[PDB]
RNA sequence: AUCAGCUUGUUGGUGGGGUGAUGGCCUACCAAGGCGACGACGGGUAGCCGGCCUGAGAGGGUGACCGGCCACACUGGGAC
RNA sequence: CGGCCAACUACGUGCCAGCAGCCGCGGUAAUACGUAGGGUCCGAGCGUUGUCCGGAAUUACUGGGCGUAAAGAGCUCGUA
RNA sequence: GGGAGACUGGAAUUCCUGGUGUAGCGGUGGAAUGCGCAGAUAUCAGGAGGAACACCGGUGGCGAAGGCGGGUCUCUGGGCAGUAACUGACGCUGAGGAGCGAAAGCGUGGGGAGCGAACAGGAUUAGAUACCCUGGUAGUCCACGCCGUAAACGGUGGGUACUAGGUGUGGGUUUCCUUCCUUGGGAUCCGUGCCGUAGCUAACGCAUUAAGUACCCCGCCUGGGGAGUACGGCCGCAAGG
RNA sequence: UCGAAGGUGGGAUCGGCGAUUGGGACGAAGUCGUAACAAGGUAGCCGUACCGGAAGGUGCGGCUGGAUC
RNA sequence: UCUACCCAUGGCCAGGGUGAAGCGCGGGUAAGACCGCGUGGAGGCCCGAACCCACUUAGGUUGAAGACUGAGGGGAUGAG
RNA sequence: GGGGACCCACAUGGCGUGUAAGCCUUUACGGCCCAAGCGUGAGUGGGUGGCACAAACCAGUGAGAAGCGACUGUUUACUA
């Protein structure tokens, strides 16, 4: 759950974390790392491409199976659910019966013990990965797929996770985390179940020293960098630009969802917030 | 709420004879099986404050059923408490 | 209790000194506890009693005089 | 010397000067203010003042209540 | 309708989308801020989301008290009648202590249809920082914690024994006119309304579900303000208690 | 060794005073107001949160110590 | 090849204290919460050298040095 | 605020280590103890010397208020 730090030094009075008591194996399968590095926020070219991130904290890779289709109709008990760092949420590694054993995302209440199917004949406990022909209209899902056996992109957010609205014709309905309704194929490939670590949210950060290992750099304010630099550089005192914010890099705060997209005939509308 | 069978064999096992219901040691029997399972249910059930009032009057009964065999009976009293392996 | 914990010779035993007399009265050595919500330790007041006044009684108030003790002798100590 | 409380009339100023333990007494005709008489109480003492009890069953053990005047804690489990 | 978790239903409001359909719709003691001519109101079809369950529904049931009601499942407490098999003084109340607790308020993270403090306008008045109208931010919903106060009322602590009745309701055992249908008649215990004796009370009034006559323990009160306030102590992150 | 007096240093209690401020009661009479007592012209009150020179107003929940029907 | 940033691979931090969760025992409960006792060394923790900085002062300022030396000064298991 | 040096006694004391030897066996580069030997802090008494017993080097000044900034951190290499 959570649980919180006792305030043994001035830094460390506000940190809290939860707890990680879902773990279950402490050394990662050695066979499916791949090499990977800090990219330090900087592209081949040298150039900064994003500010405000890079450093830290070299981590590995692994190698998760977001987009399974290759074995059916095989089931799969859940091996050790284990803490992947490179996601909010955890995957839980599985024994398949063909002996070939893939990371997964963790659901929602996932523990040790229960069989997983993939496929049309799975049924409706969470983890089970089946097309839209085999699900209810109405069912909360999670890392959900585009189109018919490309790799699955989203629905991946720890807590909340896309519900599943209504079949019609060949197009399945989707709503967002946002609100928003999506329109995408029935043949797509989901999953059932909310995502685990919801309790994730209730993280208290702590420290300067954490965050540089999460990744990010520290912010600098515009009102007091320097007029070359920023639009809301200069003056003696604090000032806030004396005009509407704006990123630095020319544009301010506004529209930048460019339209006509592919998928863009398959939006109904866009989100509003704080309703 | 117990039921018929198990019941009826809890009264027997510890009964000081087979005809025997009232007495003592199988009221005890029943107030203790009946607080473990239920106890076991609001492990589960968390905020059924009407049943913890349950707990908290069949354990005070079980108190007072407690005393009077101590009272009654010293050597009655640590036999029991040692065959179910309570603290008091 | 608009005072909840107090105490370290403090508590208990043994061995020594001590005093007219027993005794942590004093010393050494052993153990950790005694007193505590049937009000301890703290704070304010005040000499106690036979008596006096009041009240049918219960009770309340009080310690003039006398008398039975207690404590003191400008303040604090010590000893023959 | 108004009623509590046994003892009243006249004369002098009228919301002034003043009385007083509770109620309370004077705004031109006061048995309540001041003076006269008259009467009452007490008396070698007479009142004022302060402390204490009684009435105070007004801390109710004898001997009070808790619907509205003051009061049933919000209600249970339950240790001493 | 005792409590908790999950699943599920319909009506209604609002919003969105698409027809039809035209200059008004909403409003009060009267009118104007409000939305329309960019197509409102009305009305049909569909969808979305949140809250709450109209009738049954009552001076009726349960819970110790706050309180509790759309269905379904899952687990569970309390109470009642008969046989009375068994335990054989285990009963009661309970200072300090501990647990539960209306609404509002606070933190974190979500939700948010309707309603609605605060705040804007429009209206009345000499005056409105109100009553009225149009909007609507907390909150009202969910989970975890918190504060622990209400005219928290039956303004009456609990338990036991006794003391005349009449009239309704609910639950269960029996017996007899006996169709053996019948609130038929009778006996019994528990709960809950109304009116009434003796009695009590200053009166209103209570009257077997006592404020009647007693027993056991517990809290509270000693003229009104000051004041449920200052200081001190305890709890709470704070409001505060 | 003990030992009264004296001096070092910080904790409690009783206090006395202290600019100014907060609150309360008594004066009498004046302005601002209509709050409550009759359905007091918005039923009252209680707990609570917000607002306003002021009595008060509103929201939510609770009682009738509320009158008509 | 200095300095700013990042990337990958190595290396560095003498010594001394503070004592979280967790763990077992004895209380507390029906289970808790909680209460003490023994291990724990978690900390952008503490004191303090190597190391990295540059707060004060003096000297120097045609210096030993185109930015130091000498006394003190800060971090010193980490945003190093 | 107190003690801190040296010597003696308590003391052939306590502690660690561990041989000979002893105990044992799945007999081996084996477990238990361990006279002897080696190392060793701590305390209480008695006495002694100096002005001074952490005597050198090394090695926190402390306390009371109020402003800003929550704190550790980084920067104007070479005026902050
Ligand atoms: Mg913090
Ligand atoms: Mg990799
Ligand atoms: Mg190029
Ligand atoms: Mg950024
Ligand atoms: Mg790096
Ligand atoms: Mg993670
Ligand atoms: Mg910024
Ligand atoms: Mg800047
Ligand atoms: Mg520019
Ligand atoms: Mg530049
Ligand atoms: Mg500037
Ligand atoms: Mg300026
Ligand atoms: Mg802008
Ligand atoms: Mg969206
Ligand atoms: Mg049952
Ligand atoms: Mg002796
Ligand atoms: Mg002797
Ligand atoms: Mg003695
Ligand atoms: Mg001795
Ligand atoms: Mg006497
Ligand atoms: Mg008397
Ligand atoms: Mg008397
Ligand atoms: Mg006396
Ligand atoms: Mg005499
Ligand atoms: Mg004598
Ligand atoms: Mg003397
Ligand atoms: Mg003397
Ligand atoms: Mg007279
Ligand atoms: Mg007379
Ligand atoms: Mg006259
Ligand atoms: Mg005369
Ligand atoms: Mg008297
Ligand atoms: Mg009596
Ligand atoms: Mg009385
Ligand atoms: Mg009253
Ligand atoms: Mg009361
Ligand atoms: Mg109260
Ligand atoms: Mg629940
Ligand atoms: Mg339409
Ligand atoms: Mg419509
Ligand atoms: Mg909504
Ligand atoms: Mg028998
Ligand atoms: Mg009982
Ligand atoms: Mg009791
Ligand atoms: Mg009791
Ligand atoms: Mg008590
Ligand atoms: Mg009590
Ligand atoms: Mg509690
Ligand atoms: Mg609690
Ligand atoms: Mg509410
Ligand atoms: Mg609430
Ligand atoms: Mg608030
Ligand atoms: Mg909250
Ligand atoms: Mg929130
Ligand atoms: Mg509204
Ligand atoms: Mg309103
Ligand atoms: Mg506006
Ligand atoms: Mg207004
Ligand atoms: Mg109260
Ligand atoms: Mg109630
Ligand atoms: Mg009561
Ligand atoms: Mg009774
Ligand atoms: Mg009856
Ligand atoms: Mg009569
Ligand atoms: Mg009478
Ligand atoms: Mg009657
Ligand atoms: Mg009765
Ligand atoms: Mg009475
Ligand atoms: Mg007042
Ligand atoms: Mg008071
Ligand atoms: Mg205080
Ligand atoms: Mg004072
Ligand atoms: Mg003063
Ligand atoms: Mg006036
Ligand atoms: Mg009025
Ligand atoms: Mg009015
Ligand atoms: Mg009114
Ligand atoms: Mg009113
Ligand atoms: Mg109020
Ligand atoms: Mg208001
Ligand atoms: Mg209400
Ligand atoms: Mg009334
Ligand atoms: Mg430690
Ligand atoms: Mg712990
Ligand atoms: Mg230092
Ligand atoms: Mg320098
Ligand atoms: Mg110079
Ligand atoms: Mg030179
Ligand atoms: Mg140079
Ligand atoms: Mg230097
Ligand atoms: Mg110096
Ligand atoms: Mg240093
Ligand atoms: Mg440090
Ligand atoms: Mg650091
Ligand atoms: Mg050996
Ligand atoms: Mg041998
Ligand atoms: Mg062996
Ligand atoms: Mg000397
Ligand atoms: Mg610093
Ligand atoms: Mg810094
Ligand atoms: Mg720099
Ligand atoms: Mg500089
Ligand atoms: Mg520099
Ligand atoms: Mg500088």
């Amino acid at each position: 759950g959570i649980r919180k730090y006792k305030p043994t030094t001035p830094g460390r009075r506000g940190a809290s974390v939860s707890d990680f008591a879902e773990i279950t194996r402490s050394t990662p399968e050695k066979s499916l790392v791949r090499p990977l590095h800090g990219k330090g926020g900087r592209n081949a070219h040298g150039r900064i491409t994003t500010r405000h991130k890079g450093g830290g904290h070299k981590r590995a890779y692994r190698v998760i199976d977001f987009r399974r289709h290759d074995k059916d109709g095989v089931n799969a008990k859940v091996a050790h659910i284990e803490y992947d760092p490179n996601r909010t949420a955890n995957i839980a590694l599985l024994h398949y019966l063909d002996g070939e054993k893939r990371y997964i995302i963790a659901p929602q209440g996932l523990k040790q013990g229960d069989v997983i199917e993939s496929g049309a004949n799975a049924d409706i406990k969470p983890g089970n990965n089946l097309p839209l022909r085999n699900i209810p209209a109405g069912t909360v899902i999670h890392a959900v797929e585009l189109r018919p056996g490309g790799g699955a992109k989203l629905a991946r957010s720890a807590g909340v996770s896309i519900q599943l609205l209504g079949k019609e014709g060949t197009y399945a309905a989707l709503r967002m985390p946002s609100g928003e309704i999506r329109r995408v194929d029935v043949r797509c490939r989901a999953t059932v179940g909310e995502v685990g670590n919801a309790e994730q949210s209730n993280i208290n950060w702590g420290k300067a020293g954490r965050m540089r290992w999460k990744g990010k750099r520290p912010t600098v304010r515009g009102v007091v960098m320097n007029p070359v630099d920023h639009p809301h550089g200069g003056g003696e005192g604090k000032t806030s630009g004396g005009r509407h914010p704006v990123s630095p890099w020319g544009k301010p705060e506004g529209r930048t969802r460019k339209p006509n997209k592919p998928s863009d005939k398959l939006i109904v509308r866009r989100r509003r917030t704080g309703k | 709420a117990l039921t018929a069978e198990q019941k009826k064999e809890i009264l027997g096992q510890y009964g000081l004879h087979d005809t025997d219901t009232g007495s003592p040691e199988a009221q005890v029997a029943l107030l203790t099986k009946r607080i473990q399972d239920l106890t076991e249910h609001l492990k589960v059930h968390k905020h059924d404050h009407h049943s913890r009032r349950g707990l908290l009057l069949l354990v005070g009964r079980r108190r007072r059923l407690l005393k009077y065999v101590a009272q009654v009976d010293v050597a009655r009293y640590r036999s029991l408490i040692e065959r179910l392996g309570l603290r008091r």
